[PDB]
């Protein structure tokens, strides 16, 4: 059925947009020292998984949740900082800059691929309506 | 509240505070 | 995408990790009794079906460099330097036993010997010196204390510094910079290292850091070139996928 | 069934 | 089977060990 | 203390490092902006027919 | 929640003492660390300086 | 209703 392709590709587009948004947020806040609660900015990551509940193996993509990374927060020595711990260490984000740049580019590419899939399926469905004049 | 669905109630207004108070 | 970008990206990120290790080594070029960290790339091949074409790279640190360091002559009887392959023993942060090369021994007001704030360990445990007394350290670690006011005839031994022998392959740098015995080495040599009577120390000389500058420079040059190479591969892969996406049209 | 789609799942890691 | 063909069973899990046991 | 004057406490190393980080952080933001702008065009073209 | 913006703030100032030059002037005065001279501000208020 | 579109609204502002 070509109609379900609309839902599949729309889900893919939304998920990749969310992934690119997460990557952009990580890139922007790579040097943030604090948040509103005084906690360091932890790198965010989306969780991709299929959505084929009505008895299928393939159904597209959906973002289950956004999770903060468990890699070690970078400790910088600064004793004058109000946020420094007992040893004088301040926690800083664990953002991987090269990783987030590659994530941005890859998300853009797969987003574009899904755009092309949607356009092709729309063209095919348009051509179908002229079956036998 | 599944994203992309339709709900009777409007979405709550989002806020981005710089300080908790 | 083509996951070839995820190979060059890993190679570019591990290069930044290597640069962060090298810069950390360069920052400690004046730290007394510092052991430079060794950095090495290792290739891990992804196993699976069908054709093995992907082999990622990760930065690893295979121990540290034990090459004896420079000796600065400071005319101070408390600053001692160890013979090559010899370690001083101190009490670690969590009440454990750790090894070091920094001979900057300090005397507190109460009379206890410390290194970098950690208590110094002898054969009798932590060493307590008579309060406000001159200290001389022998070649084999014996400590002589002279009480001010009393004649120099009063000089008598007090305690002996614990000096141990350990190679590079047996010790591992803990998170606080203090070396400790590795698991395999600990299982064979016991929990606590017995003092070696053959270790000699020199009083009045302080050992510097063994950070080799030429190797550091060459490493930074090579790291920059490798990072640029991976960036050129990443750009090529991205450009390839951008046109390949045109196959889905019409 | 899935995980982080990108850098955090295409880098070698020690086992659990 | 040959690459790009269709099989009746899933491919085995993909794992890259940093150091072999 | 009389007879001495206290100058500024601006650290040059910190300022230079901060300026380098600022420049190379902007460039990345400009790359992300360009990527999103390029992405929006094909999404807009999706609305045809 | 995927969008996290960033804003640049100035958390106070740096109070590390600066360089001290020696001008043979009896009026030039320098203060010990964490010490301030007191002046009368423009708006009739009280201000502290180094 | 609505306000300034674009840069001014999607920028953090002091609460008021």
């Amino acid at each position: 059925a070509l109609l379900n392709i609309f839902d599949i590709a729309g889900s893919a587009l939304a998920a990749q947009s969310k992934r690119l948004n997460v990557a952009a947020s990580n890139l922007a806040n790579a040097d943030s020292v604090t948040g509103p609660d005084g906690q360091p900015y932890r790198a965010k990551q989306v969780v991709f998984q299929v959505d084929a509940a009505p008895g299928q193996a393939t159904g597209g993509v959906k973002v289950a949740s956004v999770i903060e990374s468990q890699a070690p927060e970078k400790l910088v020595y600064e004793p004058g900082n109000p946020l420094a711990d007992a040893n004088g260490y301040v926690k800083m984000p664990n953002v991987d800059v090269v990783g987030e740049m590659v994530n941005t580019m890859s998300a853009s590419r797969s987003y574009q691929a899904n755009i092309e899939v949607l356009n092709t399926v729309k063209s095919m469905m348009l051509k179908t309506l002229t079956l036998g004049q | 509240g599944v994203p992309g669905a339709l709900s009777n109630q409007p979405a709550p207004p989002n806020e981005a505070p710089i300080a908790t108070p | 995408m083509d996951h070839a970008i995820y190979t060059a990206m890993g190679a570019a990120s591990q290069t930044l990790n290597q640069q962060a290790v090298t810069a950390s080594n360069l920052a400690n070029a004046s730290t007394p009794g510092f052991r430079a960290q060794l950095n090495a790339l290792r290739a891990v091949p992804v196993d699976g079906l069908s054709l093995a074409t992907r082999t990622l790279v990760t930065a690893s640190t295979p121990g540290a460099d034990m090459t004896p360091g420079q000796l600065d002559y400071t005319s101070r009887p408390l600053d001692v330097a160890l013979q090559q392959d010899g370690w001083l023993v101190v009490q670690a942060a969590d009440g454990a036993e750790g090894y070091t090369r920094n001979g900057n021994i300090q005397v507190g007001p109460t009379g206890q010997l410390t290194i970098q704030g950690h208590p110094v360990i002898g054969e009798g445990g932590p060493i307590t010196v008579p309060e406000g007394s001159e200290i001389t350290i022998a070649a084999d670690g014996t400590i002589s204390a002279l009480n001010p006011g009393d004649p120099p005839n009063t000089v008598a031994p007090v305690g002996r510094l614990k000096l141990v022998k350990a190679e590079g392959n047996e010790v591992q740098r803990s998170d606080d910079g203090l070396f400790r015995l590795t698991a395999e080495a600990q299982a064979e040599r016991g929990a606590v290292l017995a003092a070696d009577p053959s270790i000699r120390i020199m009083s009045g000389v302080l050992e510097g850091s063994n950070v080799k500058p030429v190797e550091a420079m060459t490493d930074m040059i090579a790291n920059a070139r490798r990072f640029e190479m991976q960036m050129k591969v990443i750009t090529s892969v991205d450009e390839n996928e951008g046109r390949a996406n045109q196959l889905l049209s019409m």
